[PDB]
């Protein structure tokens, strides 16, 4: 894809006062009480019986840590974003078996999450931005699905 | 299927948009034309410039029409039976784009009422979208 | 939705299919085992092997519910709400299989009944498979 | 994607078969049937008014004529798929504005058609290789949605 010079700088604006830890655990928390079949996949995490089970579950914070993370290294590297995640292509695709949609449904989440931690901030074409990089990275995760 | 306690966080959120229809349909249909652009091809007929008054007019019946649904929520396919119409029937609207709508809805209630938004009425309020994006598109199923 | 005539149709196919129900659901599990790999993940424990006696079993199983939603069309969700409990809250299985799983079923009824199969039967078909996998999700939404 | 021979021999064997005329009709007229929203894009097509009048609609049995030879193509060029729908990518894409989750819609009408014109020819492993087949023309006319 091509990214403007402005997309660039909307997405690295804001990524700089992302709190990783906070959102990446909000986010994973919520993928998984708004949409429950997800839970399926996290069985080794324990305790995912209730919301307020799922928001308190130390792997559910641990694990939202590192998917944010992931975020990250897309953000540094625009250019690249194919060998970024080409080993989590084939854990997600040949290991979990998840489908895409799922990586669709997460970015979304993401994209509401960082809009209540920015408020104002998110305008939309900050919104737009952030919604273009969720879609290259839930498609550079899909790919080796062929 | 909306249980008891859906219903009734959809109506906890909605009471603190139901003062702002305006502003808040505005900027969902902004946000809408300018994440998802291809959203524009339905309204070739209206002025798409940032602050339109076309946009903010039907802005402000797009969350008159959620709020009725909200009031009726026990039918919400009998209290939009026109709407289904023109959508489905009139406007042919293909069904992703209502995914599209309900999002930049969230989106919108997160940026102005971030602690109304916990995950528990984050998923009633999206299982809400999605029961309106199904009744208006049912004469299609 | 489902209008009078979709529901007509239904019970027209489903006529031509109630006497096969397992050859026909064992045949619609082999197609979604091998077009779709990726949804053997729920049968961890079954012998997926051509013609295992545990797909005719369960294939003929898989029919006889959609026979029963067809008997209860006008209440599918209260029809079937203990296989709704099963496959959202115990099995949590991802709604995207269900439409694997309707898609392999049409292309059985083609492939035997393609007559039967009309362009508007087929559209009668599609939106019940689709009430089925709904009902099948709902303690979900 | 890795095309075995023996996909490549149940995707020529059968392809041979086809009647693309009347396969071509008959799924463009279940794609607005089945799916009444796709109707929008063919306004241009005149009467669209019954399932009946989409099944005589001689637009309908010309354009599907036209969309399944596109799937020659593919069955032809099975490794430069990408060249030979990149201009068909741009239409559907940049000018029609069509979303991918139609393209995929319209490829599982095609292999229900096929199966209902093949029969028990139309194996599940023949199923499978078709499957694929749909999936990455899907997936390189949704290519210019970079
Ligand atoms: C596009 C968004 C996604 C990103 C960036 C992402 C990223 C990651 C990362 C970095 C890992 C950790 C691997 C390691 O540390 O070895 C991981 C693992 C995993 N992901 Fe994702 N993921 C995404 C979407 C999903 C979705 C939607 C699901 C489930 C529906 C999922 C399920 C899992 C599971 C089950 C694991 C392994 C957990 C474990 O082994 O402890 N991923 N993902
Ligand atoms: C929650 C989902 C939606 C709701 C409640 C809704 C609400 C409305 C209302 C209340 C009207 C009638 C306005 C009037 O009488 O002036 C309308 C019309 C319209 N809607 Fe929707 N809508 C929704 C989603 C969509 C989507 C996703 C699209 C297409 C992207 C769409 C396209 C249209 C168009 C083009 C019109 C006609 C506007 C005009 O002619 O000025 N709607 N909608
Ligand atoms: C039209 C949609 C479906 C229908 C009517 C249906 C029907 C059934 C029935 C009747 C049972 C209970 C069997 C018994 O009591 O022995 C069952 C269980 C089961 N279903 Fe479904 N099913 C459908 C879709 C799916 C899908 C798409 C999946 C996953 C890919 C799935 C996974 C399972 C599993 C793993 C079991 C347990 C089987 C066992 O434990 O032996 N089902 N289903
Ligand atoms: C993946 C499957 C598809 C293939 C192979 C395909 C192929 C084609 C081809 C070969 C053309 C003709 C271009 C020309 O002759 O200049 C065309 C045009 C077109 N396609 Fe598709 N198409 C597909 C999917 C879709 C879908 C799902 C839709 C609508 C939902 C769509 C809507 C159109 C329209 C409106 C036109 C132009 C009609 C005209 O200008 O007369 N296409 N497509």
């Amino acid at each position: 894809v091509h990214w403007s010079a402005e997309e660039k700088q909307l997405i690295t604006g804001l990524w700089g006062k992302v709190n990783v830890a906070d959102c990446g655990a909000e986010a994973l928390a919520r993928l998984l009480i708004v949409y429950p079949w997800t839970q399926r996949f996290f069985s080794s995490f324990g305790n995912l019986s209730s919301p307020t089970a799922i928001l308190g579950n130390p792997m559910v914070r641990a694990h939202g840590k590192k998917v944010l993370t992931s975020f990250g290294d897309a953000v540094k590297n625009l250019d690249n974003i194919k060998n970024t995640f080409a080993q989590l292509s084939e854990l997600h695709c040949d290991k979990l078996h998840v489908d895409p949609e799922n990586f669709r449904l997460l970015g979304d989440i993401l994209i509401i999450v960082l809009a209540a931690h920015f408020a104002k901030e998110f305008t939309p074409d900050c919104q737009a931005a952030w919604q273009k990089l969720v879609r290259v990275v839930a498609h550079a995760l899909a790919r080796k699905y062929h | 299927v909306l249980s008891a306690a859906d219903k009734t966080n959809v109506k906890g959120v909605f009471s603190k948009i139901s003062g702002h229809a305006e502003e808040y349909g505005a900027e969902t249909l902004e946000r809408m034309f300018t994440a998802y652009p291809q959203t524009k091809t339905y309204f070739p007929h209206f002025d798409l410039q940032h602050g339109s008054a076309q946009i903010k007019a039907h802005g402000k019946k797009v969350v008159a029409a959620l709020v009725e649904a909200v009031n009726h929520i026990d039918d919400i396919a009998g209290a939009l039976s026109k709407l289904s119409d023109l959508h489905a029937q009139k406007l042919r609207v293909d069904p992703v784009n209502f995914k599209f709508l309900g999002h930049c809805f969230l989106v919108v209630v997160a940026i102005h009422h971030p602690s109304a938004l916990t995950a528990e009425v984050h998923a009633s309020l999206d299982k809400f979208l999605c029961a309106v994006g199904t009744v208006l598109t049912a004469k299609y199923r």
